[PDB]
RNA sequence: AAAUG
RNA sequence: UUCCCGGGCCUUGUACACACCGCCCGUCACGCCAUGGGAGCGGGCUCUACCCGAAGUCGCCGGGAGCCUACGGGCAGGCGCCGAGGGUAGGGCCCGUGACUGGGGCGAAGUCGUAACAAGGUAGCUGUACCGGAAGGUGCGGCUGGAU
RNA sequence: GGCUAAUCCCCCAUGUGGACCCGCCCCUUGGGGUGUGUCCAAAGGGCUUUGCCCGCUUCCGGAUGGGCCCGCGUCCCAUCAGCUAGUUGGUGGGGUAAUGGCCCACCAAGGCGACGACGGGUAGCCGGUCUGAGAGGAUGGCCGGCCACAGGGGCACUGAGACACGGGCCCCACUCCUCGGGAGGCAGCAGUUAGGAAUCUUCCGCAAUGGGCGCAAGCCUGACGGAGCGACGCCGCUUGGAGGAAGAAGCCCUUCGGGGUGUAAACUCCUGAACCCGGGACGAAACCCCCGACGAGGGGACUGACGGUACCGGGGUAAUAGCGCCGGCCAACUCCGUGCCAGCAGCCGCGGUAAUACGGAGGGCGCGAGCGUUACCCGGAUUCACUGGGCGUAAAGGGCGUGUAGGCGGCCUGGGGCGUCCCAUGUGAAAGACCACGGCUCAACCGUGGGGGAGCGUGGGAUACGCUCAGGCUAGACGGUGGGAGAGGGUGGUGGAAUUCCCGGAGUAGCGGUGAAAUGCGCAGAUACCGGGAGGAACGCCGAUGGCGAAGGCAGCCACCUGGUCCACCCGUGACGCUGAGGCGCGAAAGCGUGGGGAGCAAACCGGAUUAGAUACCCGGGUAGUCCACGCCCUAAACGAUGCGCGCUAGGUCUCUGGGUCUCCUGGGGGCCGAAGCUAACGCGUUAAGCGCGCCGCCUGGGGAGUACGGCCGCAAGGC
């Protein structure tokens, strides 16, 4: 779910 | 032969069509009861016990409308519609209130009671359900 | 079938397959953009139509539609989607609503605004 | 005998 | 008037009707999607055997020994069965995930041939078997949903 | 560590009664009543005070709230088919209010399951709600009934009652407070936080209703009664009403004449939502006090959160409109921009320069404090069909038998009354629903009556049909006797024709083969011809549109064993039947195992031609196999693409096989054309695909795919 850097998470 | 009263109802439906003076079907005092509606309710002239090669018949005699005009002279029926409700299958009993309106009045339902063989009419005055037999108009 | 089978086997009842399935039981659902880009339908059309590979709150990742004359939509913008898919673009089987979180409205719009998501002018 | 649009 | 090109009438087959310059099949290349398999990896539930075992009721004891008395008793206290759970070991089902792999669907103005629909140019279809880049071919038997 | 009260605790007494063992009467599960032995009660406090009031004690009945047990009803998966040691039952006992394997010891070996046990998935269930012509489907939020849980689990204590949300213990996870650990349990009412597409005020009051305790004033009450936010839903109301040009401007269209918005506006008069001012509740008469008696009855008083609210009066301002659609379904049409771009899209489909379908605009349609979209339920869907569908070719008859269960079943007489049917009676709470009345200005909302039904208990009644027991019957069925046709099946034997090889003889220049050829064979003597041998496989004419078999399928001839079947006579049995999930057997070809066998033929395979190629079609070779025995496999265009039995509905013609009187009549098979009828049509039609009943199997859009997983089967291939 990570992605390249946003503080959003899914 | 699995049911009886089935054949002779499609005995007669299927001499009808054919527009046969009479047809005859084997003999049972339940038949009779059935067919002694049949008559008095004017859906034929009427049945009369016979033999034949020793053995009981129940002989009918049809009844068909007015020779007609047009491309075919074929005569109406007496009979339109006669088929089985309760059957071995699936046995089907009324109460009073269940009671069905064959053809809003123009037809009648035969059932078995325990008060006789009575038409839709004579069960309702009588009061009583059962065994829906047939349903003739 | 006669009346004894039905007694023995019955009628088996129809079920009912959801067309939107990533929706569990929801009327819409949140997400990101993963990916934002055009793809071209199948016959017989030709365009580029918008489209965003969307990651569900459902932990879901789904295709879907970009509606309107342009869009605000990136990488990483937050979206809301519903329902409903677009027959010339397979896979894509979702909305997205425009006018709710990073989606804007489409600029200049007049006619149907409640669909597209943009306030009345003056 | 003898292909394709 | 056999042949080639065009045409008239009758009939017959058709999966053609953008009407044979029609239709259409499978591999192979590309892209997307979903699924199976996979050395395994991660979780959920669950079952069996055994080890330990709280509180607590029940049962035994209450004596080298305390307290109470209403002492042929009671209470504390000691033992025991069961017991939440914990632990060791081995099973059963479900889910997720996995280098790679299998075919599948869609996409399309790609590559190869042209199997099928007209006797489709070897009648077709079939179960099976063997072979072949691919459609397919061939054997054996069956079907007509074929011959005109 | 010690003092002391009581409705606290204990003993003695008393005994209406009750408890217990035993015997006996009534009863009939442990229900009553006796007799004897023995065992059990208690609590006092108040005022005005030789009396009433609240308390206590044992027993008996009522009433209300329960516990336990039973019948029937209650989701999906059989790709879950077997399950069970306290398991099932007996004995004795423990335990409780009480029955019970609830618990214990022992004894026996049982209990459950295709009517679906066991296992897995999912769910609190009902009144009802939603939809629907109904039948049915879906659902169980709010209100009422029951159950379950109170962070996760176990436990018991007190008690009428709990194994107890804001009681107790113990284990766990988690958080908190500052070394011994003490501490917590909002799924109460608000509120925070996290999750989410989303879900309310840390509001007011005990005034009412209602609960606990109290002789009673009253206390408590986040139950509740109100208020707050949110168009979330339904319902009611407004942004005006009458007048106002052959018709302002502006904009939109235009045949350049005009047509449209549109009486719409502007403008006139009339009204007067909001707002101001005043008055201002019903909901509240009880408990209490008073006379009588603290009863009956009559009279006093008290108190309203919402609230200065509703409502009623005086005034009083023209005072918000937005949303969807306008290709067809589907009500609403025209300019411009764009040019398979931008875009629309529920489906069919729009956009490639003149788009009523995209974007704006004018105009139009539709609803309106709403309009739309998304999601889900029922509907339309007679598209799971009970109401109310189907299976030759559209999806669908099982490859064929045989048969277990089950489902169904001729004629007649009677017994029972089980299904069935009528009547009474009980139940079917309240709300909801339905009709009528009525209350808030109507309504939404709310009262009061009326109508009930299914379904189940009970009592009576009926007996045709189904059932059951009982008695008979001969039409179904099955036997007896005599007779028939046939490639039906198994074993064995055996006859000719042909192909091939081999030996012999005779003979010579080619044979073979194709579209034409070539490969191949041939002076090492082929082909063509004669004689003799060997061996395998298939049986020409008869032969048919024929015959037989349930299907697969069965063909020279003989014999032996053996099945089905038709006829006649009308002798025997007396309904002994039809169908048939599972089960069992049979099942072409190809294929597999082990031995045989191997002439012809022939997958693979080699070669010769054709062709761009030719892993084909054609030609010359050729191995498995084709054959036999035994064992497997279990497929199919296993087709009539038509399940089986029965009854019923013109005939005409051909044929096979019987019996008769032999023109012909009658049976049983096989065809054709056709009555009625069926059919979407083609076609079907006494060999139904017609009209009907019984039972079974099967279908539910195409592809994915008869694929995957599981399971069973198999040597494998592979089958279900
Ligand atoms: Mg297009
Ligand atoms: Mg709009
Ligand atoms: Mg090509
Ligand atoms: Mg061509
Ligand atoms: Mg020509
Ligand atoms: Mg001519
Ligand atoms: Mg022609
Ligand atoms: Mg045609
Ligand atoms: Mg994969
Ligand atoms: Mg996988
Ligand atoms: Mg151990
Ligand atoms: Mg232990
Ligand atoms: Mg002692
Ligand atoms: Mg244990
Ligand atoms: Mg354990
Ligand atoms: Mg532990
Ligand atoms: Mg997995
Ligand atoms: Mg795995
Ligand atoms: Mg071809
Ligand atoms: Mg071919
Ligand atoms: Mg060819
Ligand atoms: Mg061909
Ligand atoms: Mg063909
Ligand atoms: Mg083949
Ligand atoms: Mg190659
Ligand atoms: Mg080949
Ligand atoms: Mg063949
Ligand atoms: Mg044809
Ligand atoms: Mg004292
Ligand atoms: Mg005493
Ligand atoms: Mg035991
Ligand atoms: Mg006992
Ligand atoms: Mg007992
Ligand atoms: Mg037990
Ligand atoms: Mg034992
Ligand atoms: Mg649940
Ligand atoms: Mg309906
Ligand atoms: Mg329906
Ligand atoms: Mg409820
Ligand atoms: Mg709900
Ligand atoms: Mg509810
Ligand atoms: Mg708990
Ligand atoms: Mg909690
Ligand atoms: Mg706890
Ligand atoms: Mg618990
Ligand atoms: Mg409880
Ligand atoms: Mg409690
Ligand atoms: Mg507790
Ligand atoms: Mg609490
Ligand atoms: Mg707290
Ligand atoms: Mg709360
Ligand atoms: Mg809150
Ligand atoms: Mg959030
Ligand atoms: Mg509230
Ligand atoms: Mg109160
Ligand atoms: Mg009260
Ligand atoms: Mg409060
Ligand atoms: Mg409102
Ligand atoms: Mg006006
Ligand atoms: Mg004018
Ligand atoms: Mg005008
Ligand atoms: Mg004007
Ligand atoms: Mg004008
Ligand atoms: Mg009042
Ligand atoms: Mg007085
Ligand atoms: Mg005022
Ligand atoms: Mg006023
Ligand atoms: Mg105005
Ligand atoms: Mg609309
Ligand atoms: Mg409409
Ligand atoms: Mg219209
Ligand atoms: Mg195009
Ligand atoms: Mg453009
Ligand atoms: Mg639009
Ligand atoms: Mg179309
Ligand atoms: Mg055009
Ligand atoms: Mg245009
Ligand atoms: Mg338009
Ligand atoms: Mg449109
Ligand atoms: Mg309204
Ligand atoms: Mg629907
Ligand atoms: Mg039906
Ligand atoms: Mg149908
Ligand atoms: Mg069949
Ligand atoms: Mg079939
Ligand atoms: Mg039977
Ligand atoms: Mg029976
Ligand atoms: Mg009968
Ligand atoms: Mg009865
Ligand atoms: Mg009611
Ligand atoms: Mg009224
Ligand atoms: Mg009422
Ligand atoms: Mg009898
Ligand atoms: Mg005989
Ligand atoms: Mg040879
Ligand atoms: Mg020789
Ligand atoms: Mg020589
Ligand atoms: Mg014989
Ligand atoms: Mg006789
Ligand atoms: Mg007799
Ligand atoms: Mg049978
Ligand atoms: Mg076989
Ligand atoms: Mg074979
Ligand atoms: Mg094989
Ligand atoms: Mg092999
Ligand atoms: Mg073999
Ligand atoms: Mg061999
Ligand atoms: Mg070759
Ligand atoms: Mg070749
Ligand atoms: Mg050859
Ligand atoms: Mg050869
Ligand atoms: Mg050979
Ligand atoms: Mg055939
Ligand atoms: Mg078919
Ligand atoms: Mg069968
Ligand atoms: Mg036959
Ligand atoms: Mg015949
Ligand atoms: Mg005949
Ligand atoms: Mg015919
Ligand atoms: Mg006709
Ligand atoms: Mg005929
Ligand atoms: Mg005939
Ligand atoms: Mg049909
Ligand atoms: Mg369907
Ligand atoms: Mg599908
Ligand atoms: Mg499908
Ligand atoms: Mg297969
Ligand atoms: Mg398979
Ligand atoms: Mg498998
Ligand atoms: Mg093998
Ligand atoms: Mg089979
Ligand atoms: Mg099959």
């Amino acid at each position: 779910t990570v992605x390249p850097v946003x503080p959003y998470v899914x | 032969l699995t049911d009886p009263i089935a054949d002779m109802l499609t005995r007669i439906r299927n001499a009808t069509r054919v527009y046969k003076e009479s047809t005859d079907v084997p003999a049972s005092r339940f038949k009779e009861e059935i067919l002694r509606i049949l008559a008095r309710e004017g859906f034929i002239k009427g049945y009369e016990r016979v033999d034949v090669d020793g053995k009981p018949y129940l002989r009918v005699y049809l009844k068909y409308g007015p020779r007609r005009q047009g491309p075919d002279p074929r005569p109406e029926q007496v009979i339109h519609h006669i088929r089985r409700i309760s059957k071995p299958g699936r046995r089907v009993y009324v109460g009073v209130k269940e009671i069905p309106r064959v053809r809003r009045g123009l037809g009648i339902a035969i059932l078995s009671t325990s008060k006789g063989v009575l038409t839709d009419r004579e069960a309702r005055k009588l009061g009583v359900g059962g065994e829906l037999i047939c349903e003739v108009w | 079938p006669t009346i004894n089978q039905l007694v023995r086997k019955g009628r088996e009842k129809v079920r009912k397959k959801s067309k939107v399935p990533a929706l569990k039981g929801a009327p819409f659902r949140r997400g990101v953009c993963t990916v934002v880009r055009t793809v071209t339908p199948k016959k017989p059309n030709s365009a580029l139509r918008k489209v965003a590979k969307v990651r569900l709150t459902s932990g879901y990742e789904v295709t879907a539609y970009i509606p309107g004359e342009g869009h605000n939509l990136q990488e990483h913008s937050v979206v809301l989607i519903r329902g409903g898919r677009v027959k010339d673009l397979p896979g894509v089987r979702y909305h997205i609503v425009r006018g709710v979180y990073d989606a804007a409205g489409v600029k200049d719009r007049k006619k149907s605004r409640s669909k597209y998501g943009t306030k009345k002018p003056k």
